[PDB]
């Protein structure tokens, strides 16, 4: 009898989400969780909380799940502290709170589904040894997460049986003024064929403008950006070369009221075993104002306890980070307009691509031998 | 036109003081002064937070440390609250080192030194005695792992490498493993940094297995010189103490004035937008938090009440002032002072750990090969 | 482990140089009982010396 | 012409040309940056003047 809420926003299929909580069947856990789907809108973030302090307070719930359509951090960043300080398990189904954070709190309980910034490096590793690739550079802007990303990408490749050569590193600044000159001399350095670029989507537009300027990104250029730089695969800056390859989150074929059910589920049972294992259930007063005082029943064991979960034959285990340990990835492919083409999925460190010949873009040639 | 600005701190009486210093700035375009009082939680900070600032609308919020020993969850509340509105926050007296990287916190402003410059102070201190060999024991902590990354960046700069690394846990009863692996190398000079709890059973630990005695040399910080370290503290060690960090009232009229430049320096520029006051009604992000936060991050100031006030890259005051005591007789007191460029000593004499009055060599020869 | 002797030439060049610089050691032989290689597996994700 | 001219990878380049349009490339030269270390640049008698 745990209390179990689940939140949207903007517009969704309800209907659909409803009937996908109440064909979930969990007799063998004897967890009987209810289901309170709510409907919100985005008018705030502090609406958003008053909102999930009710719904707590409403009837013994002891958590909640929520998604937007919105793709702002600080909405889950609002969340992420708030489970912080209720000490309450929330997790992100999708939108914004899928967004993973670069430093999460110590003392907090949150947990979400995507990849890490290792895993895209292993992925992009994986996919230059499938495209024969034996060569690349570094480059990345003043921002820390790119910068041990790249660190880590050094560490993996450091300790690797295969050959690698490394040309050089870029640490250029682009908030610097009239500092232009300088990135533009800098970037002629570059001879790999390969590019690899971490940075903002605005930045990376400058850094693609500035490539076109220089005359080194129409035919010998490959460049990599992570799933950062793009962000909407609808919208397109009309300044990136064609031909770009970057990772992104596999999103067009998973479901999101499935996945949704799914979690729930995973959650419902996780704190049946729990209960049942522990024989302690935390219910506190699940107040907002005066919460200092609220942390006399701590809650370390659940937070422990929903790194390991599994059910419907699924591996849903978090990290210690708060990543999932195997996430879903697709590869993404620049075509002559301008859109998004799924060109390979990537799941559980084993690649899957839909060509046996990559495209390139009279040479190449075919020669017969026997 | 008029723009007020806000405040939350505690001690009205200083409130009262900063209310009157404003009022007297405001002589030298209309300002106002709002301020309110600290709640018991988090969630009543915010909301209360949340409330003054859709009652002033203003575009700067002031954060000082609260009565309570650590003084770290009261920044975060109202740092989470001002970025889903992207407003910048300044700070008075914090300096916990977990809120340095700019993800977690996107706009934050500091008027201390934080717990990053306490490296740079120990290697300049160590470069000034014609030292080479070190020994850096920290604890498992954010800060103690910022201040490592701090000390091997430091001695990678010199293209020297480090003796010999020892990291404990953060509450560890035992601890006499550590100081035995220590025991065992061929250098002298130690340096801890850790919390006041943990410093008073690592100097009972050293004192027992007679590492305190002559040759040997203990530098410590501000952490490990306050609390209830000072009781079981050996004589002769070294440690930091900041000039003007238990008071408060002399950064308030610095941070004023720097408020009131880069107020002055952006009210003169096109497409600017003031804040708006629906802290509930809309979520949407202000333009003009991204400007306003680089133009003051550039305000170099002239002159003010507590020395030259600057902004590193990632949100920090540097050009700060700290006082070299020494523990001679149960009796702490100053022997020189440290003004960024160097460290001059003054006329009194220090004693060294032991009662050694010649100053320690702090390495020795190992004869024992294998 | 157990005790045993050691003598020859690297144990005479050891005496030699025990006389000339005027330090102490103490020889004993490696568990290994090979000389070493590179270890570049990436299975453990690290390479080391054996 | 600016693009055409970052093409070139000798370390020597000969120029043969007017005293304005030599000019001209040698500000172009500068504006590529490829004119500071690794280039050497020879002229004929009516470059100069």
């Amino acid at each position: 009898s745990i209390g179990i809420a689940v939140i949207l926003v903007g517009t969704s299929d309800e209907v659909a989400i409803k009937d996908a909580h109440e064909k979930d069947d969990f007799h063998h856990l004897s967890v009987v969780p209810r289901v309170e789907l709510v409907a919100m809108n985005e008018t705030d973030p502090k609406s958003i909380i008053t909102r999930i302090c009710d719904l707590m307070s409403d009837r013994k719930i002891q958590g909640v799940v929520f998604a937007d359509d919105t793709d702002q951090e600080a909405i889950a960043q609002i969340l992420d502290f708030i489970s912080a300080q209720t000490l309450t398990p929330i997790l992100g189904i999708h939108g914004g709170s899928s967004m993973i954070m670069a430093d999460k709190d110590e003392s907090s309980m949150f947990f979400q589904f995507g990849p890490s910034i290792e895993q895209q490096a292993s992925v992009m590793l994986n996919i230059m040894e499938e495209y024969d690739w034996y060569i690349f550079s570094i480059v990345t802007t003043y921002f820390p997460g790119y910068q041990d990303f790249v660190n880590k990408i050094r560490s993996t490749i450091e300790n690797s049986f295969v050959g690698w050569e490394l040309e050089e590193v870029l640490l250029l600044d682009m908030s610097l003024d009239d500092g232009d000159s300088k990135i533009q001399n800098q970037l002629k350095k570059l001879q790999s064929p390969i590019i690899l670029l971490y940075c903002t989507k605005e930045e990376a537009t400058y850094i693609f403008e500035v490539a076109n300027s220089v005359g080194l990104t129409g035919y010998g250029y490959t460049w990599i950006v992570p799933s950062l730089v793009a962000g909407d695969t609808d919208t397109v800056p009309s300044e990136f070369p064609t031909g770009l390859i970057s990772v992104s989150y596999d999103e067009w074929d998973y479901g999101l009221p499935a996945r949704v059910r799914d979690g729930i589920a995973i959650i419902t049972t996780a704190a049946s075993d729990m209960l049942s294992e522990h024989s302690f259930i935390p219910e506190p007063k699940s107040s907002c104002y005066n919460t200092h005082e609220k942390r006399i029943y701590q809650s370390n064991m659940l937070n422990r306890y929903l790194i390991n979960v599994t059910f419907e034959g699924r591996n849903l285990s978090f990290s210690e980070d708060g990543y999932q340990m195997h996430p879903k990835l697709v590869i993404i492919l620049l075509n002559k307009e301008r859109k998004w083409e799924r060109v390979g999925k990537w799941k559980d460190k084993s690649l899957q691509m839909k060509y046996y010949v990559w495209p390139r873009m009279d040479d190449h040639l075919s020669i017969v031998t026997l | 036109k008029i723009v007020n600005i806000g405040a939350v701190l505690s001690t009205r009486k200083h409130e009262q003081m900063f209310r009157e210093a404003v009022n007297q700035a405001n002589k030298r375009i209309q300002l106002q002064a709002t301020s309110v009082t600290h709640k018991p939680n988090a969630i009543q900070m915010a909301l209360s937070v949340c409330e003054d600032l859709i009652s002033s609308q203003v575009y700067a919020i002031l954060v000082s440390h609260p009565p309570t020993p650590n003084d770290h969850f009261t920044p975060t509340p109202v740092s989470y609250t001002a970025g889903f509105y992207r407003i910048p926050v300044l700070g008075l007296t914090t300096r916990m080192s977990i809120y340095s990287d700019k993800s977690i916190h996107l706009s934050f402003l500091r008027t201390v030194p934080p717990y990053s410059h306490q490296s740079s102070v120990w290697f300049e201190m160590m470069r000034v005695y014609n030292w080479n060999h070190i020994i850096l024991l920290v604890s498992d902590d954010h800060e103690g792992r910022a201040a490592q990354k701090r000390l091997e960046t430091l001695l990678e700069e010199r293209e020297s490498k480090a003796e010999k690394v020892l990291q404990f846990d953060p509450g560890t009863k035992n601890v006499t493993a550590l100081l035995m692996e220590a025991r065992e190398l061929e250098a002298r000079v130690i340096i801890l940094s850790a919390s006041e709890d943990d410093a008073a059973t690592v100097y009972r630990a050293a004192a027992m297995l007679d590492m305190t005695g002559s040759g040997y040399v203990w530098l410590v910080g501000e952490r490990e010189i306050s609390g209830n370290a000072l009781r079981y503290a050996p004589d002769g060690i070294i440690g930091l103490q900041l000039i003007n960090g238990k008071n408060e009232s002399a950064h308030i009229s610095d941070a004023v004035g720097v408020v009131a430049q880069a107020v002055h320096e952006l009210l003169e520029k096109e497409n600017i937008t003031d804040p708006p006051r629906g802290c509930v009604g809309n979520t949407n992000i202000w333009k003009t938090g991204p400007l306003f936060k680089r133009v003051l991050m550039s305000s170099k100031y002239a002159d003010g009440v507590t020395g030259r006030v600057e902004f590193n890259e990632d949100g920090d005051r540097k050009f700060a002032q700290y006082s070299i005591m020494n523990l001679q007789n149960r009796k702490l007191v100053q022997v020189g002072i440290y003004n960024g460029t160097h460290v001059i000593p003054n006329d009194r004499k220090i004693i060294w750990p032991g009662g050694e009055t010649e100053k320690p060599r702090g390495y020795q020869m190992s004869t024992r090969l294998k | 482990t157990v005790p045993q002797c050691c003598y020859g030439f690297c144990i005479d060049l050891l005496i030699k140089l025990a006389r000339t610089m005027q330090f102490t050691y103490e020889v004993h032989l490696v568990a290994d009982g090979k000389f070493g290689t590179q270890e570049r597996v990436q299975n453990s994700n690290k390479k080391e010396w054996n």
